[PDB]
DNA sequence: ATCAATATCCACCTGCAGATTCTACCAAAAGTGTATTTGGAAACTGCTCCATCAAAAGGCATGTTCAGCTGAATTCAGCTGAACATGCCTTTTGATGGAGCAGTTTCCAAATACACTTTTGGTAGAATCTGCAGGTGGATATTGAT
DNA sequence: ATCAATATCCACCTGCAGATTCTACCAAAAGTGTATTTGGAAACTGCTCCATCAAAAGGCATGTTCAGCTGAATTCAGCTGAACATGCCTTTTGATGGAGCAGTTTCCAAATACACTTTTGGTAGAATCTGCAGGTGGATATTGAT
């Protein structure tokens, strides 16, 4: 034909999949590099315990996952289903992260 | 002298009354600690451990596993109104999230 | 060693998409990925800054998982599972 | 060349076998459990510290811990934790 | 026969009340409500006047803040009229829900 | 008693918050929020009263309660 | 001869020391800690009082009231971050009206 | 009975604004400010010492607490003021 | 727009009062001076872990195409909420007495800190045990074209 | 209301990483005997609380009228999701040296712990003074309308 899922169907397949699992979703080595880059621009010659990087990734992903729930609510409140920077900014603002 | 009884056994508890007493004196909470304060606190801590492990073990059963992993802890916390409020600012490493899709997102 | 540059871009579009998925998000506009990188970077700066301050104050050169755990507690993002 | 770190794992594991005698716990989940106990310990003790201070009292008694528990825990969790703690204290003072 | 167009006095009131700091809930009804709610927790209580004033100040500051977040949620949905779903969205994002 | 918290008084609070137009169902929604707020704060305060073995809620009992709830108030003792 | 005059401070070093010892913060308290802490509280007090005196003058007023402490805090990025979970009684809010709500 | 930071707030007021007064409600606000920041600094320095298994809160704990608690450019100045008071104090 | 008219709002002064500021005097902290304790900085150093390296491989990232259906624009009409004048009631305000009651002051008996001297309970690993992660195959759906 | 394509189950299988149990000394509990408190349990103040009582007005409740805002209906350009090809770079296994934690000792500068002597800061009657709130009068803002 070839067969083809309608737009929206694989997206719901993926919500169900990643809401079922708990594994980290950002790749380890790239994230370790981001952390060492931010760290270095704050103090030089720093070393990291591996569990320290792992703790930061766990927290960073729990934060972003939690923010996208709030963002999704703001999109739906606007009668959309597409999250946009307006929504992240509105979520962030009400969260009191930055009013 | 007499044979030694642990203050936990005196208190009827699994959690360590003596250690909880030491952590209170060492934690700079007050000049003095009464004798009942570690007993009462070890009791509350063990009761809460018991309530979480109860619901976690159930989640492990529902998921056909016999070993509690962080997922099971997370499902136990998030599905209980009161643990979820007690821990609503806490992140459980490797816990993931509750399956929840807003209705309006489902195929129309 | 070797210069670290532009590593925020290793937070790829598919990784941000998966994170939106766990967050229950079905549709994502094309400007979301650069806003997410920005939000991540502020989050990491603030946590790494406090963690490294716990490090400096202990006269250590190694950032420990405890340093990060205390940094996160400061910020009201208490984390379980690294308290060792 | 030796160094040792305390934990609640022993007592978590005992209470585990009491509630689900068939069930194990992975060290990662035991990690979480250790964080939980230490967290709630600090919240109870910290609120108890403040209570004692507001009342110009230099001693944390079971009465402080109990008000702290009532301030910290919601609803049914507080009622049941207050029961367990009261019961344990009277059992301990009855020398029991 | 003089009449102001809808929204004009309202903006006027926004400017007036954003300028002042007086409490905007009347004092006695609020005291009634405080004592009624408090009566369900402990009986036969007395209140320092400053305790009632503290509660009313906390309570009006909370509500004013929440109306700001509510207003932002209404604007986000292309409206100028706050609605209960706006208060609900703000209350939820604030992590009080 | 909560109906004593009146529509025009709820208008005034909304106005200080910048609100131009108000739906007719906001007033009951507001009273419900205000009541949860007062229950949470007063419950904590009376718990400080009772701990102190008093019959009088003090301003400090409220200030301590507000601090527990993350709503720190300046001007009444801390 | 007080420790404040010695530290060159208006804030009471001796009181800040007595409050640290009796506050159950640590078993022991160094000698410079009440000096340091008292300097930090005086500086931040001066910062607020300065900005709030300004807010008084710009209101044709000579007596600082709560409203001027609120306008000083909320109009300063850093004091606002530091005091973002604090309610200043009788301070009110900053004038601010979302553009969308204006006429025409 | 019932001590306050009032006279010290008033002294600092006259230094920066010798023309200006302060209402008693405003003075209450300032008292609340000083106790709050005091407890935040003290609380954090307390944690810092416990984390590193010290029994003593020194100005090193106060300074790191200030760095951890104040937005930069208020922590910078606070760190300045605190360092300055400790040297002027030791030199005498 | 710059026509006539309603209300809003804005300056400039003005005088009694409610809060401020300033004077005047007594306990409880704050400062000294001795005489101890002790915490944790300084100095080898054992030994965990961290940074780095190599190398092979497949899981994924990247870019492209293509079109489904979403967001954004436009229109429109019913109807919700604003403005208003009207009229009455609940809030506010205020010396009056009375009383409940925080807050003090005087004890003392129960309870806590202390302090060496003995006993375990718990920790750190070796030793023994076993869920389940991950690989494979059919039910049994689920989806989307016709 | 059907096939076909594809994803989703779900149960059955097997040793490896990861538990659970088995030992073996120390730190840290428990015992016991003295030396300080603590903070209750009474008593009796002085505040500040509640409860009236009675005025007046400021404020709220009520009903009209319509302006304009919300939401429903319709279009459509093009954004974003699905699927594909291609091959890069993360992941995994496994060394290696050596940085820098962490552990023991050893011990002065700095801390607690007294016991006294001065000092200051909190009270409560005394002293001005800032701005509230109320006059006027003058433009400003709004809204109707040749």
């Amino acid at each position: 034909k070839p067969h083809r899922y309608r737009p929206g169907t694989v997206a719901l397949r993926e919500i169900r999949r990643y809401q079922k699992s708990t594994e980290l979703l950002v790749r380890k080595l790239p994230f370790q590099r981001l952390v060492r880059e931010i760290a270095q621009d704050f103090k030089t010659d720093l070393r990291f315990q591996s569990a320290a990087i792992g703790a930061l990734q766990e927290a960073s992903e729990a934060y972003l996952v939690g923010l996208f729930e709030d963002t999704n609510l703001c999109a739906i409140h606007a009668k959309r289903v597409t999250i946009m920077p307006k929504d992240i900014q509105l979520a962030h603002s009400i969260r009191g992260e930055r009013a | 002298r007499a044979k030694a009884k642990t203050r936990s056994s005196r208190a009827g508890l699994q959690f360590p009354v003596g250690r909880v007493h030491r952590l209170l004196r060492k934690g700079n909470y007050s000049e003095r600690v009464g004798a009942g304060a570690p007993v009462y606190l070890a009791a509350v801590l063990e009761y809460l451990t018991a309530e979480i492990l109860e619901l976690a073990g159930n989640a492990a059963r529902d998921n056909k596993k016999t070993r509690i992993i962080p997922r099971h802890l997370q499902l136990a916390i998030r599905n209980d109104e009161e643990l979820n409020k007690l821990l609503g600012r806490v992140t459980i490493a490797q816990g993931g999230v509750l399956p929840n899709i807003q209705a309006v997102l489902l195929p129309k | 060693r070797k210069v670290l540059r532009d590593n925020i871009q290793g937070i790829t579009k598919p990784a941000i998409r998966r994170l939106a998925r766990r967050g229950g998000v079905k549709r994502i506009s094309g400007l979301i990925y650069e806003e997410t990188r920005g939000v991540l970077k502020v989050f990491l700066e603030n946590v790494i800054r406090d963690a490294v301050t716990y490090t400096e104050h202990a006269k250590r050169k190694t950032v420990t998982a405890m340093d990060v755990v205390y940094a996160l507690k400061r910020q009201g993002r208490t984390l379980y599972g690294f308290g060792g | 060349k030796r160094s040792r770190k305390e934990s609640y794992s022993i007592y978590v594991y005992k209470v585990l076998k009491q509630v689900h005698p068939d069930t194990g716990i992975s060290s990662k989940a035991m990690g979480i459990m250790n964080s939980f106990v230490n967290d709630i310990f600090e919240r109870i003790a910290g609120e108890a510290s403040r209570l004692a201070h507001y009342n110009k009292r230099s001693t944390i008694t079971s009465r402080e811990i109990q008000t702290a528990v009532r301030l910290l825990l919601p609803g049914e969790l507080a009622k049941h934790a207050v029961s367990e703690g009261t019961k344990a204290v009277t059992k301990y003072t009855s020398a029991k």
